[PDB]
RNA sequence: ACGACACAGGG
RNA sequence: GGGAGCUCCUCCUGUGUCGU
């Protein structure tokens, strides 16, 4: 009579229960990496002309060093890890990242050696060991 | 004119003075002094038109102007034997002016002349008028003043703000500036009172009558008695010029060592902490003839309205002592022979010095509740702590508890993204809309704590005016009649939230449970029996708080110990229970905004007014900038209560050990104490219901200032009239309280300026006619005892003003008003910002409320609040709530479609919740 | 839907992914961090919002904890 | 009710004997025996009997204007510098608290110091 | 209508 | 107490579950 639809009852309140606690390790457990997934998946979804060279240097190794600044007057260094990377980054000493134009002061190379701009050239280039830490200020 | 030319020839006479005719041969009829007269007509400190006065100006060599005149009075005959009859008495006193009686032929006959020499442009009493009564729109008298005496530069009001005291803190300098020239003007007060003893002379001292470098004038309402039987009135001088003596800092040269701005501080010794002597020759140095008791220490007043006479003394002289010798005053206490240092005593800025009663040496043992009281007292903590020297803040920093300092941070909010793209799914957030994302999680970084404690720097010492305050106190007290307060016993106290801190340092130990556990219900009322008789200081932890907001400012949150609230709710909770359980009054607490207990508050505001409009304020800094002396009279008027369970010497003792855990505690920021100035403290039980009393007190004080500075000239009604010549007179005259005339004012208060209060949040339904014409408050009354009663500027672009009821109020409990109608009637229900709901929807504080599957009821108390939106004229504000009550369907159907999935199957009444009569029954009388 | 709502959102998540990678043990840089997200969150144009992004996403990607080409891709 | 009520006595009375041992000596015994009544204000304990100091400086200029050097001197007796450290908690040379050198560090800078005899 | 738990809104 | 990362504040109101 009454007394099966109170276990009834009883059964669907812990099952309900139980999986409530299962969802809630999962996300406690899952987080870190779905909020990674989370960021660069409203990230590509912005399509900032800003956003997407960063991110498309970032992955293929032209990474800054310290944090972008806005200001005119600032100073920025990144790192350029193939030579292919430079080549079409930087002509000249005018420098191209995150839609800005920049200019080149120093490159210093792996071994904290200053390398002049006229010496990077396509035939010598592979005579270096290619993390050409580059420094610049937005113009 | 020979005519002219003959009139200041004689003005000048005889002291050699080069004169110009400011004005010309005939009276000059100032613009607007202010004036303090009270007489069978008029009374009140308003601005009059004299125009009895011949003023002439002094021009020193090169020719140029000084500030110095000579005005000239052309009263009658009668009038001019008797002031110069009187002036031959007081005339060798030094603070008298010259006067230099004659007559000069005018309209042909001898008309007398009263010639009072190198006076000043203005007077004490327009000084103090310009000071109370400030409008930051029309201070030409108060920039004229602060130019005349070299206290800034008309460069310095180019400047924007620069009166306001939370921007621009600088014209705190500036007006301090002034007060070496005040201290003066009370010395030769002082004087001028014993000129008048020892010549035998009676009359009454008013600001009006006394220059700014201090002379006196007017002796034309003085009589003569026996030498040496004189008697000077001098109640409304002193009321009235007490707010701006702790503006300007008068008595800063009482610092220096022989009371002169130039000389070194006093070294005072540090070990010393009585001054009282002190304080009695301040009291006797400046007040001489205020002919009423004054007690240094305020455990001596006779009762709590010589509390605040007393008090305020006291917070007045309190500002020449150096701040090390306040506080706790701790004594060497040996408990089988070994030596504890406890605090046997408190030094208080407005209570002086009280000792414990029960303080034993050489005990064998401590009992449990001596252990309680024992850890809950700063003075172990800051004896065996390091010392701190925090240049981060501008406060007291007692001592480091810990060998490292702590940087706490704030997190940012977790994002709801299904619920935002839920959103912007249906529509929503789109390019120039109506509701756009304004409330997030703002984070913070490590150097927030101290950032946010620094900010009591806008809590001043406040000097009141006190013959103006215990008045305010009595109507305040009319306002608090119909509730029921007292003590109850141990096993009355109603505690929720029983597993929750028990302060600093017994959140080291347990929660809340396991001190009410531990103690029995006898040890609990022997602790309260003990708060009677002796004063325990405590700590309370000050942290960040995590919660969603538009402002990026980081707010923190306090908790105090145990002993606090397990004795504050003895002796409080019968009252507050009582106030949160009345319906109909004026402090609306605990009257819930469901069920039409909106409508009922606002029919319950409009009652009878008769041209009614609506208003509401704010107040800046609220809880840091409130002054020490509204705080005890808030906690006085809470404690009148107990006039039957409490005699006088308890609910003293009550009273301090309010202050020395709420209003002055010791506050551990991060790992190390420090001295909190004042303020309202966020984990104390009675703040919402002090915030009340301070909030009616603000609002009394605006309606008694609203109608004593209006022209009784030119009142019309008679009744008005006379209710303010009597206010007046029970203000200023009248010692006893007059409980007729203060039940009169607070009906002529609930008929004309009706109010709603909450914790500093009102809304007032007043009479617009009597507002226009200045009998009751408006907003220019509330900037102005604002400004000289809390240290701040209330801007008029944060409070409003409604002139259509059927329009609710603009905004209260951040709630706005709308006229709906609900079954052939129209009703008031309150809608929220539709900002808000949405970011308490898209922005969670802890990541499994992102799941949505569970945290269903979580949007269905947001669609409570969000359902009233259904009803607004624009159409987003209802798509909120339509949208809110589709993602509460949706998340049951993909619940559902889970939990038949992982487990076998399952299957009930959550059909009430996609559906709007459930919400919409949320908001209807029961039945 | 918009821009200055969706760069909001995106500059939420960035702080928490900066705070799961244990920015706080930098005070310098959780400061600076703390500032770019209360600025974007209060900013009105969608200009200045998209400059703090590039700085808060700099900030995020000169470290080598998070990898970015499987995230990319 | 009975065992948990114990077990917070031994624990408040601990920590009143721990804190007790960190306190007594010589300079408390010495500052309470020259007040006129045994009684002294809370505030003047530390100032006066501590032995170790914590400065929390926000600024350069304040660093200057305050710790500048190895020994300082603060409420009328002379502190020995020890272990400066940063918000970060990491030990900070002297050597590097410069006007030049001020932005490549976090503050504020906690300095330790002992009193000098 | 009375307590426990969770949640939501308003210093 | 359960839960979270040595610490997790107060007052009021309202829902949803449970038990009288
Ligand atoms: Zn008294
Ligand atoms: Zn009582």
């Amino acid at each position: 009579a009454a007394m099966q639809r109170k276990l009834e009852k009883m059964a669907d309140q812990a099952m309900t229960q139980m999986y409530k606690q299962a969802r809630s390790e999962d996300k406690r457990a899952k987080v870190t990496s779905a909020m990674q997934t989370m960021l660069f998946t409203m990230l590509r979804k912005l399509d900032n002309d800003a956003l997407n060279n960063i991110i498309n240097n970032a992955r293929d190794g032209c990474v800054p060093l310290n944090i972008i600044p806005l200001t005119t007057a600032a100073k920025l260094m990144v790192v350029i890890p193939d030579y292919n990377t430079y080549k079409n980054t930087c002509d000249g000493t005018t420098f191209t990242y995150a839609s800005a134009l920049w200019e080149i002061q120093q490159v210093v190379d792996a071994d904290s050696k200053i390398v002049q701009l006229s010496e990077i050239s396509m035939d010598n280039s592979p005579n270096l060991a290619w993390p050409l830490i580059v420094t610049a200020l937005r113009a | 004119s020979a005519d002219a030319q003959s009139f200041l020839n004689r003005v000048c006479g005889v002291s050699a003075a080069r004169l110009t005719p400011c004005g010309t041969g005939t009276s000059t009829d100032v613009v607007y002094r202010a004036f303090d007269i009270y007489n069978d007509k008029v009374a009140g400190f308003a601005k009059f038109l004299k125009t009895n006065c011949c003023r002439f100006q002094e021009k020193d060599e090169d020719d140029n102007l000084i500030d110095s005149y000579f005005v000239v009075k052309r009263h009658t005959f009668s009038n001019y034997q008797h002031e110069e009859t009187i002036y031959n008495l007081l005339k060798d006193c030094p603070a008298v002016a010259k006067h230099d009686f004659f007559k000069f032929r005018i309209d042909g006959d001898m008309v007398p002349h009263i010639s009072r020499q190198r006076l000043t442009k203005y007077t004490m009493a327009d000084l103090v008028y310009a000071l109370r009564h400030f409008d930051e729109g029309n201070c030409d008298t108060l920039k004229e003043i602060l130019v005349t005496y070299n206290c800034c530069d008309d460069d310095y009001f180019n400047k924007k703000d620069w009166y306001d005291f939370v921007e621009n803190p600088d014209i705190l300098r500036v007006y301090a500036n002034l007060g070496e020239r005040v201290r003066q003007a009370l010395l030769k007060t002082v004087q001028f009172c014993d000129a008048m003893r020892n010549a035998g002379i009676v009359g009454v001292l008013t600001l009006d009558n006394q220059d700014l470098n201090g002379n006196w004038y007017d002796f034309g309402d003085f009589i003569q008695t026996t030498p040496g039987s004189g008697v000077p009135v001098v109640d409304s001088y002193y009321s009235l010029l007490m707010p701006i003596l702790t503006l300007t800092r008068a008595l800063t040269a009482e610092s220096h060592v022989d009371t002169d701005l130039t000389k070194p501080y006093i070294k005072w010794d540090l070990l010393k902490y009585d001054f009282t002597e002190e304080r009695l020759k301040l009291f006797d140095r400046y007040f001489k003839y205020w002919d009423q008791t004054y007690h240094p220490n305020c455990v001596n007043c006779l009762d709590d309205r010589c509390i605040l006479h007393c008090a305020n003394f006291n917070v007045l002289f309190s500002t020449v002592f150096p701040p090390t010798s306040f506080g706790p005053l701790v004594r060497k206490i040996f408990v089988d022979g070994v030596p504890f240092v406890v605090s046997t005593g408190y030094h208080f800025r407005e209570l002086g010095v009280v000792h414990n009663q029960d303080v034993n040496l050489h005990s064998s043992r401590l009992s449990f509740k001596e252990l309680l009281v024992y850890a809950a007292d700063p003075a172990m903590h800051a004896a065996s702590g390091n010392l701190l020297l925090d240049k981060r803040t501008t406060c007291f920093s007692v001592a480091a508890l810990t060998n490292n300092v702590a940087f706490q941070t704030v997190k940012p909010g977790n994002f709801n993204k299904d619920f935002y793209d839920f959103a912007v799914s249906k529509g929503f957030f789109k390019e120039g809309s109506s509701v756009e994302l304004k409330h997030f999680f703002f984070a913070q970084d490590g150097n927030a704590a101290i950032s946010d404690y620094d900010y009591y720097r806008y809590n001043l010492p406040t000097m009141c005016d006190i013959r103006q305050l215990l008045f305010v106190v009595e109507v305040v007290d009319k306002y608090f009649d119909c509730y029921d307060g007292g003590c109850i016993n141990a096993n009355q106290v109603i505690v929720n939230n029983l597993d929750k801190s028990a302060g600093f340092p017994f959140n080291k130990w347990g929660k809340a449970r396991l001190y009410y556990d531990s103690m029995s219900y006898e040890d609990q009322d022997a602790l309260f029996a003990y708060t009677k008789r002796n004063v325990i200081p405590t700590i309370t932890q000050m942290n960040l708080k995590y919660a969603i907001s538009a402002k990026n400012r980081a707010r923190t949150v306090a908790g105090v110990s145990i002993c606090s609230t397990m004795t504050n709710r003895q002796f409080h909770q019968k009252l507050l229970k009582s106030i949160a359980a009345t319906r109909g009054a004026t402090v609306v607490i605990g009257t819930s905004k469901f069920y039409g207990g909106w409508h009922n508050m606002l029919k319950t505001v409009y009652s009878d007014v008769e041209n009614p409009h609506l208003m509401g304020w704010d107040y800046p800094k609220c809880d840091r900038a409130m002054p020490n002396m509204l705080r005890i009279m808030a906690s006085l008027v809470l404690a009148r209560k107990h006039t039957t369970c409490c005699s006088l010497s308890h609910r003293f003792y009550r009273l301090a050990n309010e202050c020395a855990q709420v209003l002055s505690e010791m506050v551990m920021c991060g790992g190390s104490l420090y001295v909190k100035p004042g303020g309202t403290s966020s984990g104390d039980a009675t703040t919402a219901y002090a915030n009340s009393v301070f909030n009616i007190c603000q609002a009394v004080t605006a309606n008694v200032n609203a109608l004593l500075s209006t022209d009784g000239n030119k009142i019309a009604d008679k009744y008005v009239r006379n209710l303010q010549h009597r206010l007046y007179e029970c203000l200023y005259r009248n010692r006893d309280v007059d409980t007729d005339f203060v039940n009169e004012f607070y009906a002529y208060l609930r008929k004309h300026f009706s109010m709603m209060i909450l914790s500093d949040d009102a809304v007032v339904c007043f009479n617009s006619t009597y507002a226009s014409q200045g009998l009751v408050a408006s907003i220019k009354n509330f900037k102005s005892v604002l400004y000289y009663q809390n240290n701040v500027f209330m801007s008029e672009a944060k409070c409003w003003t409604e002139t259509d009821l059927t329009k609710g109020p603009h905004e209260f409990c951040s709630q706005h008003t709308m006229l709906v109608k609900q079954g052939d009637d129209y009703v008031y229900l309150p809608y929220p910002d539709p900002s808000r709901i949405l970011g308490a929807g898209c922005f969670v504080d802890d990541i499994v409320k992102t799941d949505g599957t569970l945290m269903i009821e979580r949007f269905v108390s947001l669609a409570i609040d969000a359902y009233p939106l259904t009803k607004h004229p624009n159409q987003e504000y209802a798509d909120v709530f339509h949208l809110y009550l589709q993602y509460i369907r949706k998340l049951h159907d993909e619940l559902t479609g889970h939990m038949l999935d992982m487990y076998s199957v399952m299957l009930d009444n959550t059909s009430r919740y996609w559906e709007p009569e459930f919400y919409e029954a949320m908001y209807t009388p029961h039945t | 839907p918009s821009k200055m709502s969706d760069v909001k959102c995106t500059s939420v998540v960035l702080l928490s992914v900066l705070q799961q990678l244990r920015v706080e043990s930098s005070s310098k840089l959780w400061a600076q961090c703390v500032q770019l997200h209360n600025d974007i969150l209060l900013a009105k144009d969608t200009t200045e919002a998209f400059e703090k992004m590039v700085s808060l996403l700099s900030v995020l990607l000169s470290m080598q904890g998070a990898v970015d080409i499987n995230k990319l891709c």
